[PDB]
């Protein structure tokens, strides 16, 4: 009855839970509680679920599913509920505080109004009845807030322009996406709401301080809980609006700032010089006043001190008191590092930091000064270094201080910066002030270039934080154009913040240029503050920014940072170069950054441990082996570095709390007497290191770390707690866990060295083979946190290459400037918004797939220190701390430094995940996981038991796997791939067992009968997984192969291989011969495309096909064109009902957007509470997608084919994502099967090893010389039984057939004409046409029998031969051939050159006289010139016989002809002529300049409606000059092979379509009313009546080129080179 | 062709200067101590790899221009690059100066492997 | 009036000033038209048909560039801009640059050091021409610096 409370509880929780109501402004009563509702509705549905589990479900089922509808009918409201009511109180807001809006926007206000009074009105209802299940049932409550959520977001899309407006009112708006600005201005009113948006709009601001009414602004603080306190606070209630009193903000921070800090100054100069500083009061000086006023204060009194003891030394042999600077220096500098041996808060820990750094540049600075003997102020060693002169009696609070560098003066900005972590103030960045200081005072921008990791960004931004300035990051790439540029500018320069523009040479050379224009007429304008006429009581400053005057700020600077050396980017013109100042940052002092930050950590051998560290990291990237994955950098130093003061922390926090429970002795000062200060520092060195590491890379650097650090061990933690939930994770996911040395303990190491990146790297990288275990490394340890933490793992896995880059980060609109999301941002700025509480779980973003620099490289300033998303259009997405970004790939040979140095790295090998694993795991799933959804469950752990002894390892699967690499293979082999198939085989002898269990209910088989079964399948399915993608001479060898190593018993034949033989239900060997019979057809489907002769290859080809796609494994036939792949596929289908196929043509420029359309047309997207879900339209049937040339499909310059990767994620992911909405969709009863030539042939690719693992392959190739006398001595028995005078001839009949087929097979390949392939399919059309000559005679003599015979292979081989040479050869042979296999007959009436066949002088299809056919034609000819074309025409020779292709070509179903010839040679003419001939419409598209795709598509339907639904023969004659764009042929490559578009018919016209074909399946007589099988029938009647004529010059490289474009062109279309006239 | 037998004569000669035998170093445990071991370790194992792999390239240009084998899309890229006197970019694996040929780095590749036989045997016959 | 030619609205505002331009007598000078191969045999055709004031003058502004349209290199006059064959050239060109009253301010020695300016920038951009030798690397030395 325990399932009975549960119920009870359920119905008590909902039979009195109301919605919490709050007034909001006495307009109406809102609803709280968001995060109590959805846990509740969230618990209940899990228990609900949970439940269901329980074996006692049965009774409570129904009123349990009552619940789960209930449950799930509450989250779909109350999910919409919230977006409606958060979007409704800003646009309230908006639409209420501000009556300018009401004109400006009248359509909008009203619409506005009209919503805003059906949302108040449901909220008075929602008042009157509060609960929960009283709302659930208001009538049309769910789409009454569809509804309103649709109709709220035009009205939000409809204030861009407003947005726009109020961006100039407060110019740190232009750094604020549009719905965020929406919200600050909505809720201006609502203060508490306005606290996240503070850090898009300020350098340091997180928040504000408000005083218990929320209506004076008393300060600021930052995102380290520092707060600065106004000297003046800001009323909200005098200043109402949102931008007046956000910018009496903004003043009062700098002017509290410049206050705070003369304060500060006053009480520094007791510290300078001074002989002795008291501790406790130099600390409370630092704990007074913030971070940047206190080094700001340590700068000052140190210059003043410079400057006092340099005016002394005026006389020159004066003595010098540039030792006691020197010596205030070595005295503070003393205490400071004192004060952070011991333990501080972390707020006065940083602020100690940072004084030790600047004071340890001011030590060496004022050294250097000694060393030179400088004792006059105005000596450029003094005034090339950074100055700060203050002066107190300035009047003006924000002028007091100014700041020089050699003739450069600034004055400081007073921007609150917060706690910004600060360079080490090396060589390098001395050289870098000094440069960009000079531009800055020329008025010109800074542009600091050099390789990835020399601190190029960092030093620009440490610039303008040590000048006060607002510093703006933006990650520049190709989507940065011109307007983008000017009003990211626009909001720079009326802030008066810096512009950083980082990868600024990724922008296309075209948009540099353009910006030149906009960086020019700043710097023009920046020159008119400088002009000292110029009097600031004027107008002021302004510049032409995008048509508009913009006023400039004195402090606003544009800085540029790219890497020259990077291949692929932009050259800068030289008019934008000469705007800026460049500086080489080449060489980053590695040694004296290390040193700093050791000793500003507390490290006491910092000297030490720098002198060797840095040394160490330059012989990793020198006696370590080469990776692609390895950084040893700035970066990588850095991380260690910084790891190395976190490692220390938490030891000295760990020896104290031993301490604790040992004694009272806490004597913090001996404690870091005794610390091993290298062992910390190898700590974090393996930490960070080690995981990156290659096997044989790993003994070599603890070899230098002994070389470098010696009696120092490294010893990583025993982490019990995490190893513990992982060892359960394992369990539930029947994964196999060890520790250290056993199986598996590789890969919990892996899992453990992730872990421990994640808690040092908001970016890593997961590195290694396909099949390595990254992915379950990554999961398994998600779920383990969440166990193990209590915190909810969420992680999002994207597949970046799958969908285009404008989809994965978004796009700016062209006209309406309106910013769309991407996949990527979507998701973030979803997590950042936190509406559903997303910043309280773990999320994880795996961008699973290929990386490449072109969208990576967006990720620069989210994988660095910035982490923020920059976007065009200025946004900038901070990411929060518990988000990680994560890669999951298999190699990074496209992937830049930039890129790998900013991501930890750890590497699996394929040695991690151990073959005994894999093999475990899928012994654990056949005992636990029952296949038919336990009596299945028992079958397949008996047959467990049976394979078990096999699987181990050194076993036969194994011994076979390690022969199998050594084979040839059609496609490269991968391990998963084999064992993927092999399992899935071994699945489907379980379900054999089973369904012999259904046909024998009284006997099920015995133990002995099914181990005597499962051996030899086992055996069997080794064989096709292992070599079913081999030739049949490796298929062999793998055989006796494991004859030697097996202890299976095997077929007895001496010399018959084993994959000749199935395994019978019985359990014993049967012959694949046995089910080949040979077979007698019926006369009138000789050589049909439905037909199939049985021979050994298609029974067994047909019997693996089913195997796969019975389980719905995706699969792939490989073969050479022609070899039979479509007609196995298709025959295995016929035996698997309940499946129906769907042919997709592949081309070179096929994108994933043709699978989409497809599943347009076949498949509906429906809302489910788990998710989209995208289904079949037919119920009950498994809708299998056929791509016929999968591997033709363009491979950027990065080695990735975006339909491959769309393909790899549908299957190894179960879906995709819909870009319209951002969401992801799951397939439901979709299975793929792919067709494709091997990846040697010209055009075709390598498929990658990603997708490979995926899809077993099998290798179809062409039949034997036996098997292509099996297969066409059947048809043409069957087609010389209509003359029966003629039987006998049958066998030298298809003799002839294959030998000549065979020669000319061999005499022309690809590599002559890339046209030159010969197939079964030409055998095929061979006994087609013969019999299609033979059907209407009632009787023929054998010479009558050869010419026809001799005709079709004149029609078949000669016509598209394009040398003389190789046509004489052609002919000749048909000669020779012939009368080899018949002789005795009259060799000049069987094949008298000028041999000719029509049907136009009689009923039949006879052979015709030249000269007679000559009389006839041009008796037509006089016709055609008066009711078609009259162009008079000249009648040779090849006229004549062209005429007749042609002809024969427009009788037949799918007639495409490929005429290949010179212009001007009648090849249109002589199309038409014969179009006219046969009763056939011409149409012709008639192109123009302006003539666009979508002209071409409007044409293509209106083709397409004649021929489908009128019943229209046209022949659509088309030249390689109408294809003005690679679309048309896309379009032409799917109508050509399938004669239908997925995509063509859509929207209105789609409907249109379904009205004509019910209309003209009418006139045929069909019972036709479903608009599935209106378009099946409007299908057919385009492939018996549309033809389509091909016409093009002869090119070699053209020709050549257009195969890929175009495969059906080659393969659907009958081509004949015409060529030049002779 | 005259291509065809041009360079399968070219081929051919270029796997006689070529040497064909390149053996790693064996790993000691006090080999790995040894920096002058180290960095000689890395010079072979990426000296071995570049050296199968250029002699495997040229031997199937050999036989596809005696009509043995049938021309891949590989084999087309690689025959196309010796045609026009162009280095293969997969051959391309140190450091060259720019605009060098495919003849000048045959006779540069051959040269370095000579003097990483020598460096083998010293380590093979006498030790690290 | 100067335009840089990469932006869609660049050739707007190009089209509208060389109009206006036609008949005023106004000078126009276009930056990197070698970005735009194929706008610039359009504005060919238009300066072809078209009979300005005589005083306007069109000035294109692009790198030695093959992607330059032939018809356009016709229409128009070449002036070729490349680094002074030598020592003595590059200085002239320098001294012609800088106007005298730059030169010959209140400070006599002034002269002197513009000179030794112009040794020294002439010294160091003809080192380039030695690619190697003169540096290591061909720096872009020049009128900025
Ligand atoms: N620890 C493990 N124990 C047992 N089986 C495992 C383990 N880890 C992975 N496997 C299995 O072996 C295969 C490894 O797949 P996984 O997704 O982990 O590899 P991957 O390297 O991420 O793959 P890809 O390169 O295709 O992205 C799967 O069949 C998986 O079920
Ligand atoms: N002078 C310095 N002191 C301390 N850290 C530095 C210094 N210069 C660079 N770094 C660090 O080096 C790494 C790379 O700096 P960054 O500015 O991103 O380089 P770049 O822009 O050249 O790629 C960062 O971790 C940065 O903080
Ligand atoms: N056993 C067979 N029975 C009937 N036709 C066969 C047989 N083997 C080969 N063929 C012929 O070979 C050709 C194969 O065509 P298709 O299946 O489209 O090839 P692919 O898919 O390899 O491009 C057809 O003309 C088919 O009739
Ligand atoms: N057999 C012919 N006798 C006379 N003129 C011909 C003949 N074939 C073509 N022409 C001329 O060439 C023109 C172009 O014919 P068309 O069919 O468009 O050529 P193609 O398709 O080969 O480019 C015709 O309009 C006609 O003037
Ligand atoms: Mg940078
Ligand atoms: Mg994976």
């Amino acid at each position: 009855m325990a399932l009975e409370e549960f119920l009870k509880q359920i119905r008590e929780v909902w039979n009195t839970y109301e919605l919490d109501l709050v007034n909001y402004q006495n307009k109406c009563r809102l609803i709280r509680g968001w995060d109590d509702l959805f846990n509740k509705v969230k618990e209940h549905i899990n228990s609900v679920s949970a439940m269901k589990l329980s074996p006692y479900y049965k009774v409570f089922e129904e009123d349990a599913l009552s619940w789960e509808d209930k449950l799930n009918r509450i989250m779909a409201l109350f999910d919409v509920w919230i977006d409606v009511q958060r979007r409704w109180v800003y646009l309230e807001g908006i639409f209420t505080g501000s009556a300018d809006i009401k004109h400006l926007l009248p359509v909008e206000t009203q619409r506005f109004q009209s919503i805003s009074t059906e949302f108040l009105a449901l909220m008075k209802k929602v008042s009157k009845s509060p609960l929960v299940m009283d709302v659930l049932n208001i009538q049309g409550v769910q789409r009454s807030l569809e509804r309103l959520a649709d109709l709220l977001g035009k009205i939000q899309k409809a204030l861009g322009e407003y947005l726009e407006r109020e961006r100039s009112s407060f110019p740190r708006f232009y750094f604020v996406g549009d719905e965020d600005l929406l919200e600050i201005i909505g809720n201006s009113k609502n203060v508490a709401k306005l606290q996240k948006h503070f850090k898009k709009m300020f350098a340091g601001v997180s928040s504000i301080i408000l005083n218990e009414d929320n209506s004076v602004v008393l300060g600021i603080s930052s995102r380290e809980g520092e707060e600065v306190m106004f000297k003046t606070p800001v009323s909200i209630t005098e200043h109402p609006k949102i931008n007046e009193w956000l910018t009496l903000v903004e003043k009062e921070m700098r002017v509290t700032l410049a206050k705070l800090l003369a304060e500060s100054v006053t009480e520094v100069e007791i510290f300078g010089k001074a002989t002795s500083i008291d501790p406790n009061t130099y600390i409370t000086w630092i704990d007074k006043y913030q971070a940047q006023l206190v080094v700001l204060s340590a700068q000052i009194a140190w210059s003043e001190n410079v400057e006092t003891a340099l005016s002394s030394m005026g006389g020159g042999g004066d003595a010098a008191p540039l030792h006691s600077v020197l010596s205030n220096v070595e005295v503070t500098l003393n205490v400071l590092a004192d004060s952070v041996l011991m333990e501080q808060p972390p707020l006065r820990r940083r602020k100690l930091e940072h004084l030790i750094t600047e004071l340890v540049h001011q030590r060496d600075v004022t050294r250097s000064l000694i060393k030179s003997k400088i004792d006059n102020a105005k000596s450029f060693e003094w005034l090339s270094q950074m100055r700060f002169y203050f002066d107190p009696k300035q009047t003006d609070v924000l002028q007091q201080l100014s700041i020089q560098m050699a003739n450069a003066k600034f004055n400081y900005g007073f921007e609150y910066l917060g706690v910004q972590d600060k360079l080490v103030q090396t060589p390098l960045t001395d050289r870098c002030y000094l440069t960009m200081t000079q531009a800055l005072e020329a008025r010109l921008g800074g542009s600091p270039f050099g390789p990835a990791g020399t601190g190029k960004t960092e030093s620009v931004k440490a610039l303008g934080h040590q000048l006060g300035r607002f510093v703006l990051v933006f990650n520049c790439d190709e989507t940065f154009d011109f307007q983008a540029m000017g009003r990211i500018f626009v909001g720079l320069c009326q802030v008066g913040a810096w512009g950083c523009f980082d990868e600024f040479n990724r922008l296309e050379e075209r948009m540099l240029s353009a910006v030149s224009q906009q960086v020019q007429c700043i710097q023009e304008a920046l020159r008119e503050h400088s002009n000292p006429n110029y009097d600031k009581t004027s107008a002021p400053i302004t510049c032409e920014l995008l048509n508009k005057q913009v006023k400039v700020s004195p402090d606003m600077a544009i800085f540029i940072t790219m890497n020259p050396g990077y291949a692929g980017r932009s050259n800068l013109p030289d008019n934008l170069k000469k705007l800026f100042r460049s500086l080489a940052m080449t060489k980053p002092d590695r040694q004296l950054i290390a040193q700093v930050m050791l000793y500003s950590q507390g490290f006491r051998t910092a000297e030490v441990l720098a002198n060797k560290i840095v040394p160490f990291f330059k012989l990793c990237d020198e006696q370590l082996s080469s990776q692609s994955h390895y950084d040893f950098g700035l970066r990588a130093l850095k991380s260690v570095l910084v790891s190395a003061g976190n490692v220390k922390r938490e030891r000295i926090q760990k020896i104290k709390r031993e301490k604790e429970e040992r004694g009272e002795a806490v004597d913090e000062g001996e404690i870091a007497e005794n610390l091993p200060e290298q062992e910390i520092l190898i700590q974090s060195v393996c930490e960070t290191m080690v995981p990156k590491l290659v096997a044989e890379d790993i003994p070599l650097l603890f070899s230098l770390l002994s070389d470098v650090f010696p009696g120092v061990q490294y010893h990583r933690g025993e982490m019990t707690a995490l190893r513990e939930e992982l060892k359960k994770v394992c369990q539930e996911m029947y994964l196999t866990y060890g520790d250290g040395e056993e199986v598996g303990g590789m890969w919990v190491e892996k899992v453990l060295q992730l872990y421990q990146i994640t808690q040092i790297n908001h970016g890593l990288m997961m590195v290694g083979p396909s099949g390595s275990g990254k992915s379950m490394a990554w999961r398994v340890l998600l779920k383990a946190l969440e166990r193990l933490e209590g915190v909810e793992g969420v992680a999002h896995i994207i597949d970046p290459k799958a969908i285009s880059k404008d989809h994965l980060y978004g796009t700016l609109d062209p006209n309406t400037r309106e910013w769309t999301d991407g996949l990527f941002t979507h998701v973030l700025r979803k997590i950042i918004d936190s509406v559903r509480g997303e910043l309280q779980k773990r999320q994880w973003i795996v961008f699973d797939g290929d990386v490449d620099p072109e969208w990576v490289e967006n990720l620069n300033s989210v994988l660095d220190d910035n982490k923020l998303l920059t976007l065009p259009n200025g946004e900038r997405l901070s990411l929060p701390p518990n988000v990680r970004i994560m890669f999951e790939v298999q190699d990074l040979k496209y992937a830049t430094l930039a890129t790998v140095s900013r991501c930890g790295m750890v590497w699996f090998s394929e040695d991690v995940l151990s073959t005994d694993m894999i093999f475990n795991n899928f012994l654990a799933r056949l005992r636990s996981i029952p296949l038919d959804e336990s009596p299945m469950l028992q079958i397949q752990r008996d047959a467990a038991t049976i394979m078990q002894p096999y699987f181990t390892s050194n076993g036969l699967v194994t011994k076979a796997l390690e022969h199998a690499f050594q084979l040839e293979h059609i496609m490269d082999l991968t391990r998963l791939r084999c064992l993927g198939s092999l399992f899935s085989m071994l699945h489907q002898a379980c379900r054999n067992v089973a369904q012999y269990n259904a046909n024998h209910p009284d006997f099920p088989m015995q133990i002995e009968q099914l181990e005597r079964y499962i051996q030899r399948y086992l055996v069997y399915a080794i064989l096709w997984s292992l070599s079913g993608d081999s030739r049949l001479k490796m298929r062999a060898e793998l055989g006796e192969y494991i004859r030697r190593i097996t202890t299976v018993p095997l077929p007895t034949a001496p010399n018959i291989p084993i994959i000749d033989y199935e395994v019978s239900i019985s359990g014993e060997w049967s012959p694949w011969q046995a089910k080949v019979p040979q077979i007698e057809v019926e006369t009138h489907k000789v050589a049909a495309p439905d037909v199939v002769v049985p021979t050994l290859d298609t029974v067994r080809h047909e019997a693996l096909l089913y195997t796969w796609l019975a389980e719905h494994k995706p699969l792939v036939l490989c073969g050479p064109p022609g070899s039979g792949k479509t007609m196995t596929l298709f025959s295995a289908l016929r035996a698997l009902p309940d499946m129906e196929v769907v042919g997709l043509n592949f081309s070179s420029a096929t994108t994933p957007e043709l699978l989409l359309k497809t599943f347009d047309h076949y498949c509906e997207y429906r809302r489910t509470p788990n998710g989209v879900v995208l289904a079949p339209v037919q119920l009950g049937k498994w809708l299998v997608l056929f791509c016929d040339e999968i591997n033709l499909p363009d491979m950027d310059k990065y080695g990735t084919q975006r339909v491959i990767s769309f393909i790899r994620q549908m299957v190894e992911h179960g879906g995709f994502y819909r870009t319209s909405d951002q969401t992801w969709v799951k397939l439901e009863r979709i299975q793929f099967v792919g067709a494709c030539n091997p990846p040697t042939d010209p055009g075709r690719k390598p498929l990658s090893h990603r997708f490979l693992r995926h899809v077993p392959v099998v290798y179809v190739d062409y039949p034997g010389p036996a098997s292509l006398t099996q297969i066409y001595g059947t048809f043409n028995r069957a087609m010389l039984r209509l003359i029966p005078s003629l039987r006998t001839y049958a066998e030298p009949l298809t003799a002839a057939m294959v030998e000549f087929y065979t020669m000319s097979q061999e005499r022309f390949t690809q590599d002559t004409q890339p046209h030159y392939i010969y197939s079964p399919r030409e055998m095929t059309r061979w006994v087609r046409g013969i019999f299609e000559a033979l059907r209407p005679l009632e009787t023929l003599p054998v010479e009558g029998l050869i010419r026809i015979w001799a005709h079709e292979a004149l029609r078949l081989f000669q016509d598209r031969l394009v040398e003389d040479e190789e046509r004489r050869w052609t002919d000749e042979n048909i000669d020779t051939v012939a009368l080899k296999h018949f002789p005795n007959i009259d060799r000049e009436k069987a094949m008298s050159r000028p041999i000719l066949y029509s049907n136009w002088l009689s009923k039949d299809y006879i052979p015709v006289d030249q000269e007679e056919l000559r009389d006839y034609v041009k008796a037509r000819l006089k016709v055609f010139y008066e009711e078609e074309l009259d162009v008079p025409l000249v009648l040779f020779n090849e006229v004549l016989d062209h005429v007749l292709r042609i002809d024969r070509i427009f009788r037949q179903p799918q007639g495409h002809l490929l005429l290949i010839g010179v212009s001007g040679a009648g090849k249109t003419t002589l199309s038409r002529f014969v179009a006219w001939m046969n009763g056939l419409s011409v149409y012709q598209i008639k192109v123009h300049r302006k003539y666009t795709g979508e002209d071409f598509d409007e044409d293509l339907r209106t083709v397409l409606r004649r021929s489908g639904c009128k019943n229209e023969k046209i022949a659509f004659i088309m030249d390689e000059s109408n294809v003005l764009d690679s679309g048309f042929l896309e379009r032409m490559n799917t109508l050509l092979a399938n004669g239908e578009v997925p995509g063509l018919f859509e929207g209105d016209e789609y409907a249109t379509l379904m009205t004509q074909c019910k209309e003209g399946a009418q006139k045929e007589g069909l019972m036709l009313d479903s608009h599935e099988e209106l378009y099946k029938w409007f299908t057919s009647q385009v492939i018996r009546n549309l033809h389509v004529v091909f016409t093009m010059n002869p090119s070699s490289e053209g020709l050549k080129d257009r195969a890929a474009t175009s495969p059906a062109l080659f393969n659907r279309c009958v081509l004949n080179w015409f060529g030049d006239w002779s | 062709p005259a291509w065809m037998r041009t360079l399968h004569t070219t081929a051919s000669n270029w796997l006689h200067l070529i040497p064909q035998t390149l053996s790693h170093l064996k790993r000691t445990v006090e080999n790995i101590k040894d920096p002058l071991f180290r960095f000689f370790e890395r010079e072979v194992k990426m000296g071995a790899k570049l050296l199968q792999d250029v002699r495997q390239d040229l031997a199937d240009v050999v036989q596809v221009c005696e009509g043995k084998k049938k021309q891949t899309n590989y084999l087309r890229t690689l025959i196309n690059e010796l045609v026009k006197g162009i280095l293969p970019r997969s051959w391309s694996h140190y450091t060259v100066p720019a605009g060098m040929t495919v003849i000048q780095w045959v006779s540069d590749f051959s040269e370095r492997i000579k003097q990483l036989q020598n460096i083998s045997l010293a380590a093979a016959s006498g030790g690290a | 009036t100067s335009i840089a030619i990469g932006s869609a609205e660049g050739f707007n505002q190009a089209d509208k000033a060389i109009n206006t331009a036609v008949k005023s007598g106004r000078w126009v000078m276009l930056k990197n038209v070698h970005l735009a191969p194929g706008w610039l045999m359009q504005l060919e055709k238009k300066l072809h048909s078209l009979q300005p004031h005589a005083c306007f003058r069109l000035f294109l502004t692009m790198e030695i560039n093959p992607k330059v349209p032939v018809n356009l290199l016709r229409a128009g006059r070449i002036f070729v801009f490349e680094p002074p064959p030598g020592v003595k050239a590059n200085m002239l060109r320098t001294f012609s640059s800088i106007p005298v009253s730059r030169i010959c301010k209140s400070p006599n020695e002034r002269a002197r050091l513009y000179f030794l300016l112009a040794w020294f920038h002439a010294i160091i951009q003809e080192r380039l021409r030695y690619a190697p030798l003169g540096w290591s690397k061909k720096y872009e030395f020049g009128e900025s610096d």
